[PDB]
């Protein structure tokens, strides 16, 4: 729902359940795991759930630097002579020029 | 350059392979085309993105 | 052996059978000229709605 | 719910639909389009500031954003 | 990219295509896994002909596991592996290579059969006896089990779970400057 | 956002507003929609989404319609055969209802085929002729349970409206000639 | 590396922009004062002469028969086994005989030369004076790569593969209307590029620049639809 | 909309039927299309000043819908292709009438924008309708 | 790559080092007066001194890719605020949870 | 429904008035070479004093506007009503 | 989401010719019905990268703002067409179901025949009035009719009632 | 045999020198 330790916790009742239905051993056997296996899940799914959030956070801020790319990649990707025509001539002197403030 | 060299690469082991896949008898070269077939589609997803 | 097929029964039927579709089609062409040169129905995806299905509902949400 | 809480579209068709689109464009759209309109907006701004003042520019007259 | 008054628009996102190859390398290193987990845990003697996939009909964890396996690997809708092949055609039609999504699709179509035609295989007169005896007993490993286990549930689910997946293989791609 | 699919074409495309010269071959996203995919789709592409969705509605119960009219000329000559003899049958036949029963023939009314083959003046003035019934019934509301839905209080103030106009109607003086 | 680079250039791009174009004559004019043999020499421009269309057919037909001595030189001779008897004879020719690989080779590659000279003459022939005004460029190349294919495949190949050679040709139409008659790894222009004709002022043009902005914001769905949150 | 009323009509209120131009038609859908913006500006800022001077009380409840002014200036502008003035006020009598009631529509009865886009749009088809070969 | 400031930056000859503490700080001491000055264009002409010493401590990629960071920073604060980054974001995020329908039957457009 | 509903553009021949006048200029760039050589011929004629009356800058001109009309006029043709819109 | 539902069906149908048919054509059965359906799923697949990597949109109602070109229409309608005729069943592709109903479970063959060939139809129906289509409709038309006509042709001569109620 | 195809005459047809005459048949498809 909105928990994400108890999703965690949920999915690893269910995969201790399906693994021991899987190995044809009784569902009681190793009580131990299930608790091991719903904390473990917990908190493994509550770390990616987070990490996916500064994932695209990150990925938002650089995409902004990869605008700045972009611009300066399409210009100097214009083939001979369509730097100084009138569709990109104004665009070349402004990143030649005015951005050369260095 | 890479381009016209790719596409000849995968065109020709695509139509060399349509036939060969379907002779082996090996668990070995089945697992092995399976890596090849991944291997050409792939190849043309790197042609795609370099276009 | 390959190309039993055209001659085992009766060569005449099996292309005749063979070329069906084709007569099909060139007969749908040829409604489809009356069709234009009259003003009916001609063979074409009609869109009257603008992609407005049938009887389907259309609702917003606060 | 909470896989789907970082966006109101689902998360198949986050996936899917969107392809090649940045994700400033798919998340926060607003803040993509306020940086696509940065200088838009200082022109704009001009523009009002001489419309009060007795002179009128027509050369930014469309420009009238409000978002 | 468009220029309105010397303002350049870019609304496509360029380290994308780089993010597609990774996604569809991890998916197949994935399926591969799950399937070559399923042959470890039995005897490995047995496999060594297409026709010894009969030799799977074993219980039914291992028996659906397997076709589960064959099924993403040929690219069957709801398994993980078609995930990788339509977001790839996606981004072939993105980039408007309409030949190149023709070829793609002729070996997607082939490969398809290529695995599908092993399911025929699989079917066996009785049950086959493909684990290693320990102890007098035949030896079951529950932590290859879980691993498949786990595979299997993310190949079956990976579509519901792939956005994060795709976030996540961007923002790798997005520090490449290309 | 809207895209655009590379085009191979090598033509040359004049846009005379803007002034200037493209190629279809090096379009981009918004010039392809704005040179190309800009025909229209819909009888009136003027109207917004609602207009148009209300256009639709209006043209097919026109279309209704007119199979109404052609239905209900078809029982009254079924009534006409029954009620009359044969003989004077074609006599009495021969005048408004025969004119009628031609100038309802297929062209006019869609009876069974599978679309009636209208330009977008003929569904305009269709959806016009609609209207204007719609408008005649209203002004009496006589749609208030069937084709339309109002509240209680609307259905008053209607009534009192409708009231207001026939008594108005009633109190003007005959037309003259 | 680009294919077909002649018949897919923008002659108007490349007049505005100054660039050379592949169009110009490229034809020699000898002087009247010139000598006699500079003016014999002259002549050579013919061979470049590209409106000819007898050398246009021999330039096909050199091409078919390069490509077939390659498949030959690659793969037709070694997969063909030659008689035992036959080797020994031919190699007792190159023993009596100087020079006797030049004439083995000879005998070996004219079959595959002069087919593929035969090939290449007749399809150069076919596409020209046949699917060259057609309307549908895409479906001319299918149609007639398909059937010229089909029949190259009985002749040469053998009758019963018509049906694999009419797909090889449709499949190979398709490649060439994709990379051939279509500029998608060739482009010479960047994407979006104009030119700008008429006396219409800087400050016009940005205004109908704004304007078209306005007109592109409607492009995304969440401004249609008025779908964004009050920043 | 697009009917006609009556002028000697036995009873009150009889209306028939007009089918416009196509090119008044092909005008329409072109502007829009190109000035959609403008509209849902205009929504979307009557509903920020609704909601910011709403109350009585507030500070700029004497100011309400002025800053909506620019919006509705633009998109007239926009759909007359800048000509017949550069505000709504200059609208030509022809039109006065259709602006006043879309007016209503929009800030005093506050109605759908589906309803005041009808009255909007008889603006443009009325200064369309009077000019003709001036808009195109 | 070719076309990648960073990367073009992150070559460098084989005995080329930077001292970055003193990169930064003349770096810092010429963006303080550049502050101080607040102009709308960094016009490096108004602070010849610190001009001189940042030019001297730093590379030109660093400097290159200091101009794009004030840019961009500059931008941002034109554009928007603390407070209102703050709300915006809060409520996007509120959202999130529900669904967002198609509007049918829309006026605009 | 197709050629049922509104046009959305109007050309010049749509709109009943002559495009070759604009053509002529959008095609002038293409044929440069030529138009070129017809400049260096009239330079030269202009500076001889003794002209033979054979020499004309005519036959350089006519190659000029033979590939000026060679783009100019299919462009127009295609766009004329009666032939098979291209 | 409606292309991904169309999609789901094939693994349970699938599975369900593989385990419960008793023939031991069944085997073969299952896989042709399998290849014949998955061919035109991918046809439907690329029509369906066409039209979002074209349109970003998903709504299914954005579609009325964006035209496309007479290319771009003609192809999508075609591999449509082609796709949903693979699974509702048009001549020649027709074999897979002929297979699949003589040798699938007689009650899985009921379900088969009755709903699981109209997910097709009504996913083309859905899709081809979405979209704005330009081309004459004379080579669809023709290709129904011969499966008709072929269909009803090769009634007569089949003996066995379950192939022959799969050709009706 | 061969017609040089700048003098002006068309596949070796002399005369009509001095007009245009290529174009929409030679150069050009009306
Ligand atoms: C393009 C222009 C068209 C307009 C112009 C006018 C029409 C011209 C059409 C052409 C007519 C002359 C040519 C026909 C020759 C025969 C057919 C053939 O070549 O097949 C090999 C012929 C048939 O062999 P087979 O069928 O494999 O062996 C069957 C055995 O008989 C064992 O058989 P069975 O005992 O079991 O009985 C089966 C028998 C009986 O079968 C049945 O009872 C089942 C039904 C069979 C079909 C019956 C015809 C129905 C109507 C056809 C409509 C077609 C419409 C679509 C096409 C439109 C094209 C315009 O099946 C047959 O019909 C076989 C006989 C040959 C076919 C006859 C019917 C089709 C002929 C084509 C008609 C085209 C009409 C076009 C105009 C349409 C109107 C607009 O082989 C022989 O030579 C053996 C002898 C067979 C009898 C021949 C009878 C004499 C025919 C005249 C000979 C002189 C021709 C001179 C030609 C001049 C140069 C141009
Ligand atoms: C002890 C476990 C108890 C689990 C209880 C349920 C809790 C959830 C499952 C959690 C399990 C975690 C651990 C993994 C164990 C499974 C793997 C394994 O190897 O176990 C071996 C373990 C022991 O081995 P074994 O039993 O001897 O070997 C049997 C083989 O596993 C062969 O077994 P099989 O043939 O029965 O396996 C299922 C078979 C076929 O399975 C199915 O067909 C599953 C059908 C599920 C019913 C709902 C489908 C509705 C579809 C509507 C259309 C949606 C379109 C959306 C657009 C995108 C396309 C999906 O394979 C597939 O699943 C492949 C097709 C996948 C289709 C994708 C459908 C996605 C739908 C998403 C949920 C929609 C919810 C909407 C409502 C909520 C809205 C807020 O097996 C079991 O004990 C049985 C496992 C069978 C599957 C269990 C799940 C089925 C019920 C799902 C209900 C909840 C919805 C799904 C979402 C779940 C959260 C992501
Ligand atoms: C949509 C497509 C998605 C495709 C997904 C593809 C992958 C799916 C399958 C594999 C996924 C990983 C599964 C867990 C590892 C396997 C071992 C294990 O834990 O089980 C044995 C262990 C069995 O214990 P036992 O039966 O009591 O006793 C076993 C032996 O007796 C006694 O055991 P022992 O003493 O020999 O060893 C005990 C030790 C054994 O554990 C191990 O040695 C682990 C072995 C795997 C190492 C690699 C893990 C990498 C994780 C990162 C994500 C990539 C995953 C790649 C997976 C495939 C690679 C080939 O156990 C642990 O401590 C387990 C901890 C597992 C979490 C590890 C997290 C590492 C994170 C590192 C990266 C952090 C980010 C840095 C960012 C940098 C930025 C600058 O399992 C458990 O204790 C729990 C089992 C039930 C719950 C499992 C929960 C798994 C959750 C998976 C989340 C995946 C990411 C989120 C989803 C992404 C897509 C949306
Ligand atoms: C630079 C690297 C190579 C250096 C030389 C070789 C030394 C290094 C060897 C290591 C490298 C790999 C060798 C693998 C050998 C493979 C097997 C083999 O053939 O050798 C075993 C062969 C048999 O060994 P054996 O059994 O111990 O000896 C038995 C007999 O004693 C043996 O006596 P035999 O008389 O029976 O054998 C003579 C042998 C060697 O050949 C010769 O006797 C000398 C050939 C000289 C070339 C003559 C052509 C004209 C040259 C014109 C140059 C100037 C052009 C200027 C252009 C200006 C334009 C403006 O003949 C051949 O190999 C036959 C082909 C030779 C003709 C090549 C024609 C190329 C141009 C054709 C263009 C298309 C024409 C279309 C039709 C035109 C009709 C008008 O061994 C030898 O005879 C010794 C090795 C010789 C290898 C020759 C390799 C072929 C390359 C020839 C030159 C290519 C010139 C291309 C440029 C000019 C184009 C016009
Ligand atoms: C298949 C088409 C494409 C062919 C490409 C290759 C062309 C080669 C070069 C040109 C050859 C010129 C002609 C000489 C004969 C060549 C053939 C030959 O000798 O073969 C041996 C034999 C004749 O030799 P023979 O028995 O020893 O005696 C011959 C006399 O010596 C004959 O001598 P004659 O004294 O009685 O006089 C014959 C006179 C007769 O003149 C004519 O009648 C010719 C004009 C009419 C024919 C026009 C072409 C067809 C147009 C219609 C297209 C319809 C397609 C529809 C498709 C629909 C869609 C499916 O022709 C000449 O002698 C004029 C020669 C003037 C010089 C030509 C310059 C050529 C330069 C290029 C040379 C190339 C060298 C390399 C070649 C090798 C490598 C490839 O002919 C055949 O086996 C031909 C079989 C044809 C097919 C079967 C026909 C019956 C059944 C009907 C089937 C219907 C299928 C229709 C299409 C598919 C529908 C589904
Ligand atoms: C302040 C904190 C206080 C905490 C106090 C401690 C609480 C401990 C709670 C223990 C609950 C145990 C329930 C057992 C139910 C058994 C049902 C049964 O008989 O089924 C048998 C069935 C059948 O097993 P079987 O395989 O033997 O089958 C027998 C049937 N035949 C013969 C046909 C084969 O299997 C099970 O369901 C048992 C295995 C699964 C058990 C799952 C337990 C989950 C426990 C979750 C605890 C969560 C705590 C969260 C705390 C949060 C704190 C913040
Ligand atoms: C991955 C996609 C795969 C695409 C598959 C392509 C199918 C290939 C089919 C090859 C068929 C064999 C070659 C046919 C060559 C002739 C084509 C032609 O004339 O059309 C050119 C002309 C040139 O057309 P056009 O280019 O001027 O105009 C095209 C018009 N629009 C834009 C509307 C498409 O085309 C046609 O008029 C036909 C077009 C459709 C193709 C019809 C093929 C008919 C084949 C049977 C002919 C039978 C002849 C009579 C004998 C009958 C038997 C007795």
């Amino acid at each position: 729902m909105s928990s994400m330790l108890i999703w965690g916790a949920c999915f690893g009742l269910f995969t201790r359940a399906a693994a021991c239905k899987a190995s044809m051993i009784p569902l009681t056997t190793s009580p131990w795991k299930y608790p091991k296996y719903m904390i473990v899940s917990a908190v493994t799914f509550y770390y990616f759930d987070w990490y996916r959030r500064m994932a695209l956070e990150q990925l938002c801020y650089n995409e902004e630097k990869l605008e700045r790319y972009q611009i300066r990649a399409k210009l100097q990707s214009l083939k001979i002579g369509e730097e100084l025509s009138d569709a990109y001539r104004e665009s070349f002197f402004e990143h030649a020029v005015q951005k050369n403030n260095i | 350059f890479f381009w016209i060299i790719l596409l000849i690469i995968s065109i020709i082991g695509i139509f060399y392979i349509i036939s060969i896949i379907f002779d082996i008898n090996l668990f070995k070269a089945f697992l092995a085309y399976s890596t090849i077939i991944n291997s050409i589609s792939f190849i043309l997803l790197i042609i795609a993105i370099i276009f | 052996y390959d190309g039993q097929w055209w001659s085992m029964g009766s060569l005449a039927c099996n292309v005749l059978f063979f070329c069906t579709p084709l007569f099909l089609y060139l007969i749908l062409q040829v409604e489809e000229l009356n069709s234009e040169k009259r003003g009916g129905t001609s063979n074409k995806f009609y869109h009257n709605n603008a992609g407005f299905f049938h009887f389907q509902i259309y609702d917003n949400k606060q | 719910g909470v896989w789907s809480n970082i966006h109101p579209t689902d998360k198949v068709t986050l996936s899917f639909a969107n392809i090649g689109r940045p994700f400033r464009l798919i998340y926060r759209p607003e803040i993509f389009l306020r940086d696509q309109q940065a200088k838009f907006i200082q022109l704009e701004k001009e523009h009002i500031e001489k419309s009060k003042k007795g002179e009128f520019v027509e050369t930014t007259s469309p420009l009238v954003l409000w978002n | 990219m468009s220029i309105f008054s010397n303002i350049w628009i870019n609304n496509d996102l360029n380290s994308y295509g780089l993010s597609i190859l990774l996604l569809n390398i991890i998916n197949y290193l994935i399926v591969f896994m799950l399937i070559l987990s399923v042959i470890l845990l039995t005897n490995l003697s047995k496999f060594k002909s297409l026709n010894q996939f009969k030799e799977f009909n074993s219980y039914n964890f291992i028996l659906y596991s397997l076709i589960f396996s064959l099924l993403s690997m040929a690219g069957i809708p709801p398994l993980l592996g078609f995930t990788g092949k339509f977001l790839a055609i996606l981004y072939s039609s993105f980039k408007s290579q309409y030949l190149l999504i023709l070829f793609m699709t002729i070996l997607n179509i082939f490969g398809m059969y290529f695995y599908i035609q092993n399911l025929r295989f699989v079917v066996k007169k009785n049950k086959s006896s493909i684990l290693n005896y320990k102890n007098y007993y035949v030896n079951i490993n529950y932590s290859i089990t879980l691993n498949i286990i786990l595979l299997n549930f993310f190949n079956f689910f990976g579509i519901l779970f792939l956005s994060d997946l795709i976030i996540i293989l961007n923002y790798i791609s997005s520090y490449i400057y290309i | 956002a809207f895209g655009g699919f590379r085009q191979t074409d090598n033509s040359l495309i004049i846009d005379d507003r803007r002034k200037i010269i493209l190629n279809t071959r090096s379009l981009n996203d918004f010039q392809q929609k704005i040179y190309l995919r800009n025909f229209f789709t819909n009888y009136r592409p003027d109207l917004s989404s609602y207009d148009y969705f209300a256009f639709k509605e209006k043209l097919r119960i026109g279309e209704l319609f007119l199979n109404e009219y052609r239905k209900r000329i078809n029982n009254e000559v079924r009534r006409a055969a029954i009620l009359t003899p044969t003989s004077s049958l074609r006599e009495k036949m021969n005048h408004k209802i025969a004119d009628q029963i031609l100038d309802l023939s297929s062209p006019h009314v869609r009876g069974a085929h599978f679309q009636a083959v209208r330009s977008w003046t003929d569904a305009s003035k269709i959806v016009n002729y609609v209207e204007e019934k719609q408008t005649k019934i209203n002004k009496y509301g006589l749609q208030f349970p069937l084709l339309g839905n109002m509240t209680e209080e609307q259905c008053a103030s209607k009534e009192d409206e409708v009231y207001q106009r026939l008594l108005k109607e009633m109190q003007k003086p005959p037309k003259k000639a | 590396m680009e294919l077909n680079s002649s018949a897919k250039e923008d002659s108007h791009y490349v007049g505005v922009l100054g660039y050379p174009s592949q169009h110009d004559p490229h034809t020699l004019h000898p002087k009247k004062h010139d000598s006699t043999f500079t003016k014999v020499y002259a002549c050579r421009d013919m061979l470049w002469d590209h409106h000819w269309e007898v050398r246009n057919t021999l330039y096909a037909g050199f091409k078919g028969a390069l490509l077939g001595v390659a498949y030959a030189s690659g793969f037709g001779l070694i997969s063909k086994t030659v008689p035992s008897i036959v080797l020994k004879k031919m190699f007792r020719f190159v023993r009596n005989n100087n020079f006797g690989h030049i004439r083995i080779m000879q005998d070996l590659l004219t079959p595959y030369a002069l087919t593929g000279f035969g090939l290449g003459s007749v399809y150069y022939l076919y596409q020209h004076n046949v699917w060259e005004n057609r309307s549908n460029k895409w479906l001319a190349e299918v149609l007639s790569n398909a059937l010229f294919f089909q029949v190259a495949t009985a002749v040469c190949v053998n009758p019963g593969f018509h049906i694999y050679g009419m797909v090889g040709g449709i499949l190979f139409g398709t490649l060439k209307y994709a990379f051939y008659n279509s500029s998608f790894f060739q482009e010479k222009e960047s994407i979006g590029s104009y030119t700008t004709f008429g006396d219409l002022s800087e400050e016009e043009r940005k205004k109908q620049e704004y304007k078209d902005y306005i007109q592109f914001l409607g492009n995304y769905h969440k401004v249609r639809n008025g779908q964004l949150v009050d920043l | 909309m697009f009917l006609n009323p009556v002028k000697d009509s036995e009873f009150d209120d009889e209306v028939k039927g007009f089918v416009p131009s196509e090119g008044e038609v092909r005008f329409v859908a072109n502007k829009n299309k190109e000035c959609g913006y403008y509209l849902q500006g205009i929504e979307q800022c009557r509903r920020k000043m609704v909601q910011l001077a709403g109350d009585s009380s507030s500070q700029f409840h004497s100011l309400g819908f002025l800053p909506c002014k620019r919006l509705v200036d633009a998109h007239y502008r926009c759909m007359t292709d800048d000509k017949f003035g550069s505000t709504i006020e200059e609208v030509p009598e022809i039109g006065l009438d259709s602006a006043q009631k879309f007016f209503d529509c929009t800030f005093q009865q506050l109605k759908p924008m589906q309803s005041c886009r009808r009255f909007f749009d008889q603006v443009v088809r009325d200064v369309y309708r009077a000019n003709g070969s001036q808009l195109i | 790559m070719e076309f990648s400031n960073a990367l073009l930056s992150q070559t460098k000859l084989p005995g080329q080092q930077y001292d970055y503490k003193r990169c930064f700080q003349a770096s810092n001491t010429h963006f303080e007066c550049l502050d101080s000055i607040r102009d709308a264009y960094d016009n490096h002409h108004k602070c010849p001194q610190t001009y001189q010493a940042w030019q001297s401590s730093c590379d030109v990629g660093i400097r290159r890719y200091q101009m794009d960071n004030r840019e961009q920073q500059k931008k941002d604060q034109l554009l928007y605020s603390k407070e209102q980054l703050k709300n915006y974001n809060a409520a996007k995020n509120k959202e999130a949870y529900g669904i967002t329908a198609p509007k049918n039957l829309s006026f605009a457009f | 429904m197709s050629n049922v509903s509104d046009a959305q553009i109007q050309e010049w021949i749509k709109r009943g008035e002559d495009p070759k006048e604009f053509l002529l200029k959008e095609c002038a760039p293409q044929c440069t070479a030529w138009k070129e050589k017809l400049g260096r011929c009239e330079a030269k004629l202009k500076s001889l004093v003794n002209a033979d009356p054979e020499m004309s800058c005519m036959y350089p001109l006519r190659d000029w506007v033979t590939c000026i009309e060679a783009c100019v006029q299919p462009a127009i043709t295609r766009n004329l009503f009666g032939s098979k819109y291209m | 989401l409606f292309f991904m539902c169309y999609e789901l069906l094939l693994i349970p149908s699938f599975l369900i010719v593989y385990f419960v048919s008793p023939s031991r054509r069944a085997i073969q059965a299952s896989l042709y019905f399998v290849i014949w359906t998955q061919l035109g799923s991918l046809l439907v697949l690329i029509a369906i990268s066409y039209i979002i990597s074209i349109t970003n949109t998903y709504e299914f109602n954005d579609l009325k703002y964006f035209n496309f070109t007479n290319s771009e229409s003609t192809i999508i309608i075609f591999l449509i067409f082609l796709g949903f005729g693979f699974k509702a069943p048009i001549w020649p592709f027709h074999y897979w179901l002929t297979k699949t109903h003589v040798e699938a479970p007689s009650g899985f063959s009921i379900y088969l025949s009755g709903f699981l060939v109209k997910t097709a139809l009504y996913g083309f129906y859905k899709f081809n009035t979405s979209i704005f289509i330009d081309i004459d409709s004379s080579i669809f038309i023709a290709i129904c009719i011969m499966g008709v006509v072929d269909s009803s042709l090769k009634m007569w001569g089949q003996t066995d009632l379950k192939k022959l109620v799969a050709y009706g | 045999f061969i017609y040089r195809d700048d003098i002006g005459a068309f596949w070796g047809i002399k005369g009509y020198e001095e007009l245009v005459t290529e174009v929409g048949t030679h150069k050009g498809h009306n």
